[PDB]
RNA sequence: UUAAAGGAAUUGACGGAAGGGCACCACCAGGAGUGGAGCCUGCGGCUUAAUUUGACUCAACACGGGAAACCUCACCCGGCCCGGACACGGACAGGAUUGACAGAUUGAUAGCUCUUUCUCGAUUCCGUGGGUGGUGGUGCAUGGCCGUUCUUAGUUGGUGGAGCGAUUUGUCUGGUUAAUUCCGAUAACGAACGAGACUCUGGCAUGCUAACUAGUUACGCGACCCCCGAGCGGUAACUUCUUAGAGGGACAAGUGGCGUUCAGCCACCCGAGAUUGAGCAAUAACAGGUCUGUGAUGCCCUUAGAUGUCCGGGGCUGCACGCGCGCUACACUGACUGGCUCAGCGUGUGCCUACCCUACGCCGGCAGGCGCGGGUAACCCGUUGAACCCCAUUCGUGAUGGGGAUCGGGGAUUGCAAUUAUUCCCCAUGAACGAGGAAUUCCCAGUAAGUGCGGGUCAUAAGCUUGCGUUGAUUAAGUCCCUGCCCU
C-alpha cells in the first residue's frame, strides 16, 4: 500500500510532507520515508515575436513537477482515517492498495 | 431549410430546463462533432440562438472558441411568450435557492 | 448535398487551436493548444515561469 | 476509465485556471474582480472567487453565482452539483491593480477625462497603503498621433526577480 | 494589391430554382358520388407508402420521403 | 526682391579636436571558416492565368518557429451554400416555403440547369433598412507584443543656491572599480529608478533527513575453472554511487608589497571554486515590424453571380541569372571491412476530441510485415551496449576505393490521392571539386571545432532551430590603430 503526494511547488511539498510525517509519527505504523523522486521539467522555447524582426531571441519556460512516495501497510479503515487531511490545494494525493 | 419540430421544441425545452446554453465555433467544415446535450452540432443551435440574441432576449459571451448564452430577468420576461406553452414554472436559476 | 468532403483527418487542418483556431502558425504537441503569441502572456497563468 | 499523465494533467489544470480566470475577467468587468482560488477536493470542486464588489457575484436573490456554477458544470463535465462556488470580500480596493484598471476602463469610457482620471486613481492608490504606482495610457489621445501619457508616483521596482510578486 | 474581380459573364447569366406548379393539385377521381378511384401507383411497405405516392415515369419510380428506386419493363 | 538676416547665452548632436576608459556584434598573436565546386533553403529579377505576401545595413534574406500532393493557401480556373440575425412590407401560394429516382451536360450519385412529380412543412422567397463575414487596403491612425537606440551605465523629481531666462548645481578636482561601485572634497542636502542585491544552473561536503518505481556490503539459491579457503556473472544493515529537502561553504577573508587616513590592486596557502553561465533589466524615443495570431480595434472597400465560406485541379518546387544562412568533400591525421567500448538533456497511449514509445519471437538480403507483452511512465523502451575514439586487414598519391551531384530500372511504409517533392532501401551511371581572389563572419577554457542524440513542426519528415552529451585546440589576458560606445 503506497501513497503518492505530487506537488506544484517545493514549499507546499515540504509543508505537506512535514504535516504528514507529524501526523504519522504518533500512530503504531512502520512509516517508510518520504522517498524523493527526480524533478520533472517541461522546457518550452518560444520565438517571443509574431513577426521575424531582430535577432533569434528565444524564451525558456519551465515547470518543476515534484513528487514523493511513501509506503504504509495498514487496513483500509486506518487508511481512510489518515486520508482526511487539511491540505494545501497545490498538492495532489494518490493512493494504491 | 426547415428545422424539425422536435429540435425546435427541444432546444428551447433544454433552455427552459437550465437557462445556460453552450456551443462552440466549429461549424461543420473540418469535422461533425455532435453536441454533448443535443443532436444538432452547431448550425441549428446558432440559428436558434441568433433570434434570441438579436432581439435582446438572451445575452452572448465568448470563451476562446465557445459561445455561452446568458439569461436575464428581462430575458425571462420576454420568454414569457414561450412560457405560455408550458404551465408557469420559473426555471432552476431564480426561484429556489439552497 | 455534398457538404463535407475532404475529411481532414491529418496534417495542418486537423490542428485547430484552443485560443483563436489558428492554423497558419503551428500548434505544439505538449498536451497544449496555443498560438505561440498568447502563450507568452498566458504561461505565467498556466504555470510556466522564465527562470 | 480514462487517465492522462502527470506531464499533461498539470498543464491541463493550468489551462483550466487561465480559462476560468480570464473568462470571468471578460464577463465580470462590472464589479471589482481580483481573481480566483480553485481548490482540489475529490468530493466537491471548490471555486473561490475573490472579489471587491461581491454584490454582482452574489446577485439579487442568489442567482448569478448559481448561473456561473451552471456555466462551469454544463461544459467542464461535473454533474450532480460537483462544482461549488464561494465568494470572498476584498476589503482593500486599492490593492489589486487588475481591479484598478478594471475600474479605470469603465471610468474612461463614460467621460471622466484622462488627466483627472489618472490623478484620481493615483490619489486612491496612494491612499490605499501602496508605496508606489504607475499608470501608462497609450493610444490616440487628443490627436491623430499616439502619445504615451505616463503618471508615476512613489516607489516602484522595475528590475529583478521579485518584480512579479 | 490592386487586383480586381469583376463581372465578365462568358458562358451564361444563369439563375436558381423556383418551384412553379398549378393552382391546386388533384390526385383522386369521383365515381358514383362517394367512391374514389386510385390513379397513381402506391409505394411498398417500407415505412414510405402510408401517405406517399409514386411519381409518373416511363419505367422508373420514386419515394418522396425515402427515394426508393423501382423499375419494370 | 525678401520675413527674416543678425548678436551673446542654455541643452543635444557632430569634429579627419584634446584628455580619461570600455568592447572579439573592434583589433593585435592566432583558431575555425564563408566567398571557389556540388547540393539544400530563402531574396531580387525573369516566365506564366497564378507563379500569394510582409520584411531590404547591423536592426530582412533555413524570418514569419514559412518542411505546402488538397489540407496550411491568403494566388489563378470551374462549380455549389447563405449560417440574409432582425423591424416594416410584396406574392401569401385556396395548405404548393426545400430535399430529391431515372436520362442529356457537368469529375461527381452538385436537382448546377433542363424532361419528369413526389415530399418534413407558416421556418419560408423577394423588396425597403440594418446586421454579419474578410489571411482585403491602411503598422504613415492605433492597442498589445517584439527588436533597436543600449548590453554602455546612465536617468529624475522635492527643498535650497547662480542667472531675467532657456538651464545649471545635487549628477564632482582626484584615486578605484565591470559600473553615477565606493572613498574623499564640495552650495548643496535628504532621495529615487537603474547597476549590484534578486531566481535557477555548475563546482565541495554531513555515517542530518531514504528510498522494493534507484543501489552497495556480506550472505545463501546458484552456472563455470583451478580443484589450493581463490576468480567473473544470474536470482540482515546504510545511502558512497542516481534524485533533492534543510543547513553549511566564499566574504577579497589571513600574510607580504604597492597605494593618502582611506577606497582599492597584485602573488601564496587552506578551499571544490579566489567566482561559472543565463533570466529580469532604467528615463525617453524609432513616425522599425506585425490589421496575414485573435469575436483586439478606427476609416474605406465587397455583401449575393461575394474580396464570406466549401468542393475538384495547378501554384508558391516553375530558371539565360546574381546574393545570404547552411550540409558534404577536395583524401593517407585519411577511405573500406571486421572486432572492442563509453552517456546527458528530453519524449512516449484510448487527449476539452484522434492519437504514439516500442520490447520479445518468426519471415524477408534490404527498407519492412505478422503474433504477443509492458509503459498514462526513475516500473517498459532503457544499464538510451550512440558517433568520433581503441586494435587488425585492404587502398598507395592515380580525379584514386576521396567526393556521390546527375540519371535509369525495381522493392517496402504513412496518407483517400506522391507523378510537376513524400521518405527509405537494392543495383548501375561517377561530373565539377587539386584547400578557394577582391572582401568578410564568430571566438578566450570544458572555450572554438570534430561528432552523435532529444524536442518544435511530425504522418511520411530534418541539411533549419532549441537544448544535451563525447573528444577537445593554438594564442592573448593588452590596446584604442579600423569600427563603435561612456564621461569631461
Ligand atoms: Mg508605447
Ligand atoms: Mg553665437
Ligand atoms: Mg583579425
Ligand atoms: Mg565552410
Ligand atoms: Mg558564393
Ligand atoms: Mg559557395
Ligand atoms: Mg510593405
Ligand atoms: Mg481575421
Ligand atoms: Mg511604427
Ligand atoms: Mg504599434
Ligand atoms: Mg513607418
Ligand atoms: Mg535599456
Ligand atoms: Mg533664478
Ligand atoms: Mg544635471
Ligand atoms: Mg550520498
Ligand atoms: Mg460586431
Ligand atoms: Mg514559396
Ligand atoms: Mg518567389
Ligand atoms: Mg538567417
Ligand atoms: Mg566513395
Ligand atoms: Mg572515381
Ligand atoms: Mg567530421
Ligand atoms: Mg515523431
Ligand atoms: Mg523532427
Ligand atoms: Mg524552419
Ligand atoms: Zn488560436
Amino acid at each position: 500500500i503506497r501513497i503518492t503526494l505530487t506537488s506544484r511547488n517545493v514549499k507546499s511539498l515540504e509543508k505537506v510532507c512535514a504535516d504528514l510525517i507529524r501526523g504519522a509519527k504518533e500512530k503504531n505504523l512502520k512509516v517508510k520515508g518520504p522517498v524523493r523522486m527526480p524533478t520533472k521539467t517541461l522546457r518550452i522555447t518560444t520565438r517571443k515575436t509574431p513577426c521575424g524582426e531582430g535577432s533569434k531571441t528565444w524564451d525558456r519556460f519551465q515547470m518543476r513537477i515534484h513528487k514523493r512516495l511513501i509506503d504504509l501497510h495498514s487496513p483500509s479503515e486506518i487508511v481512510k482515517q489518515i486520508t482526511s487531511i487539511s491540505i494545501e490545494p497545490g498538492v495532489e494525493v494518490e493512493v494504491t492498495i | 431549410m426547415l428545422m424539425p419540430k422536435k429540435n425546435r421544441i427541444a432546444i428551447y425545452e433544454l433552455l427552459f430546463k437550465e437557462g445556460v446554453m453552450v456551443a462552440k465555433k466549429d461549424v461543420h467544415m473540418p469535422k461533425h462533432p455532435e453536441l454533448a446535450d443535443k443532436n444538432v452540432p452547431n448550425l441549428h443551435v446558432m440559428k436558434a440562438m441568433q433570434s434570441l440574441k438579436s432581439r435582446g432576449y438572451v445575452k452572448e459571451q465568448f470563451a476562446w472558441r465557445h459561445f455561452y448564452w446568458y439569461l436575464t430577468n428581462e430575458g425571462i420576461q420576454y420568454l414569457r411568450d414561450y412560457l405560455h406553452l408550458p404551465p408557469e414554472i420559473v426555471p432552476a436559476t431564480l426561484r429556489r435557492s439552497r | 448535398q455534398l457538404y463535407w468532403s475532404h475529411p481532414r483527418k491529418f496534417g495542418q487542418g486537423s490542428r485547430s487551436c484552443r485560443v483563436c483556431s489558428n492554423r497558419h502558425g503551428l500548434i505544439r504537441k505538449y498536451g497544449l493548444n496555443m498560438c505561440r503569441q498568447c502563450f507568452r502572456q498566458y504561461a505565467k497563468d498556466i504555470g510556466f515561469i522564465k527562470l | 476509465a480514462v487517465q492522462i499523465s502527470k506531464k499533461r494533467k498539470f498543464v491541463a489544470d493550468g489551462i483550466f485556471k487561465a480559462e476560468l480566470n480570464e473568462f470571468l475577467t471578460r464577463e465580470l468587468a462590472e464589479d471589482g474582480y481580483s481573481g480566483v482560488e480553485v481548490r482540489v477536493t475529490p468530493t466537491r470542486t471548490e471555486i473561490i472567487i475573490l472579489a471587491t464588489r461581491t454584490q454582482n457575484v452574489l446577485g439579487e436573490k442568489g442567482r448569478r453565482i448559481r448561473e456561473l456554477t451552471a456555466v462551469v458544470q454544463k461544459r467542464f463535465g461535473f454533474p450532480e452539483g460537483s462544482v461549488e462556488l464561494y465568494a470572498e470580500k476584498v476589503a482593500t480596493r486599492g490593492l489589486c491593480a487588475i481591479a484598478q484598471a478594471e475600474s479605470l476602463r469603465y471610468k474612461l469610457l463614460g467621460g471622466l477625462a484622462v488627466r483627472r482620471a489618472c490623478y484620481g486613481v493615483l490619489r486612491f492608490i496612494m491612499e490605499s497603503g501602496a508605496k508606489g504606482c504607475e499608470v501608462v495610457v497609450s493610444g490616440k489621445l487628443r490627436g491623430q498621433r499616439a502619445k504615451s501619457m505616463k503618471f508615476v508616483d512613489g516607489l516602484m521596482i522595475h528590475s529583478g526577480d521579485p518584480v512579479n510578486y | 494589391k490592386r487586383k480586381k474581380k469583376s463581372y465578365t459573364t462568358p458562358k451564361k447569366n444563369k439563375h436558381k430554382r423556383k418551384k412553379v406548379k398549378l393552382a391546386v393539385l388533384k390526385y383522386y377521381k369521383v365515381d358514383e358520388n362517394g367512391k374514389i378511384s386510385r390513379l397513381r401507383r402506391e409505394c411498398p411497405s417500407d415505412e414510405c407508402g402510408a401517405g406517399v405516392f409514386m411519381a409518373s415515369h416511363f419505367d422508373r419510380h420514386y419515394c418522396g420521403k425515402c427515394c426508393l428506386t423501382y423499375c419494370f419493363n
